[PDB]
Order: structure tokens, then C-alpha cells, then sequence
């Protein structure tokens, strides 16, 4: 049913019934954004490693990520419970004489 | 939604404060019942003689 | 009867009647804009949160929402309650000297 878990085709190996596609919107997948939310950053090291789980594999319906920069549609995994896209920002100075 | 509903439906009934802590976080205390879509910008400036 | 609730054609897997579409007039779906309107802001943390709940399924016929800055049509979720499109805009400035 559309759905990838383990590799490429492994799931979907054997195709019995017609492929039914899960979502029927256009979707565009999460490309080199928070798709990749896992990290393994070490207290006493550096900055986060890579992912240690998967965040590729989806449950059911897709929900819907109706946001951003411009007009474009992208995919929450079922991994992450939350998404959000404010483009927060914000800056501070401080000077002194002595 | 289907997901928020099987947390529901898979949730414990004994005051399993550790998986209600974890859940809390999941979906955050409180939602919204009414909000305001936008944006807003401050600049905030000091200064000491 | 065009009414997605559960999957793209979960709940149109069986159409033994003709197609009849539930609202005729033109009306483009909510893009981007408060559709999502579910936040899970935690009072000791942070910003709000994406939506917890589902906000596309629709009960009978659409509500329209014939506002905005150009001339289209939007639709109301049954699950949100109102949509209003007001343009407020404000500011506030200070000073001071010792």
C-alpha cells in the first residue's frame, strides 16, 4: 500500500492485490529537512551524530504539513510527533567602558 | 486523528505518571482554543552613564 | 460523496452509486493557511506545536469563506469553529531620559 519500512522494495516484495496508493494529494517528500531528526550528541563530546532510528516509515493517512517558505506540501514520519516551520529570529548587543 | 486517538485507546488507566509525562511531551500540556495567525517583531535598547 | 475522513479512498473503497459531489459551487481547499490549527504550546517550554488532532474532515455541505486579500474561495474545517481573516496591524514606541 505505498508503504517503505525496511528497504527499497522489501515490504512491497509481493504485490498480490492492486497497488492502492495511501495518499492521493500531491505530496512532496522531506528533502534534507527535519526528515533527518535524529541525533546523538554527546555531554561530554561534540555536536549530534547522526540518526539512531528509523524516521522514514509512516503508520497510515498522511498528515498534512501545509506550511513554509513557499507552496509546498511535505510529509510528517511517523517517528515525529511535531513539525513546525516558524522562521523564528531574533539577535542581541551589549557593549561597556570602564 | 488516527494517531492521537490509538494513543488514547493504547493508554493506561492507573496513573502511569512515567508514560503520562511521555505523552505529555508527545502532544504538549494545553492545546490552542483559539489563536492568531501573523507575526510580530520588538526591538528593546538600553543604555547607563 | 467526496467526503475524506479516514484515507485518499479508505472510505470511497466501495462506490456502488454515482459520484455526487457535496459542494458544486468553485471553492479552493485551505492552502497553508489556519487549516492546521492545532497547537500543543507547553506553558514550561516553548512555542506552539503542530496540530494533534485531524482538521481536514468536513461533516455536510461547505461553509464559505469568501474573504481574503485576492478574490478566492476558501473552506472551514468542521473542527474549527471560525475562521476570521482580519488584517489588524499595530505598534508601540517608547523612550526616556535621565
Amino acid at each position: 500500500n505505498g508503504d517503505n519500512d525496511c528497504g527499497d522494495f522489501s515490504d512491497e516484495d509481493d504485490c498480490e492485490s492492486e497497488p492502492r496508493p495511501p495518499c492521493r494529494d500531491r505530496v512532496v517528500e522531506e528533502s534534507e529537512l527535519a526528515r533527518t531528526a535524529g541525533y546523538g550528541i554527546n555531554i561530554l563530546g561534540m555536536d549530534p551524530l547522526s540518526t539512531p532510528f528509523d524516521n522514514e516509515f509512516y503508520n497510515g493517512l498522511c498528515n498534512r504539513d501545509r506550511d513554509g517558505n513557499t507552496l509546498t506540501y511535505y510529509r510528517r514520519p511517523w517517528n515525529v510527533a511535531s513539525l513546525i516551520y516558524e522562521t523564528k529570529g531574533e539577535k542581541n548587543f551589549r557593549t561597556e567602558h570602564y | 486523528t488516527t494517531t492521537f486517538v490509538d494513543d488514547i485507546k493504547a493508554l493506561p488507566t492507573t496513573y502511569e505518571k512515567g508514560e503520562y509525562f511521555a505523552f505529555l511531551e508527545t502532544y504538549g500540556t494545553h492545546y490552542s482554543s483559539s489563536g492568531s495567525l501573523g507575526g510580530l517583531y520588538e526591538l528593546i535598547y538600553v543604555l547607563d552613564k
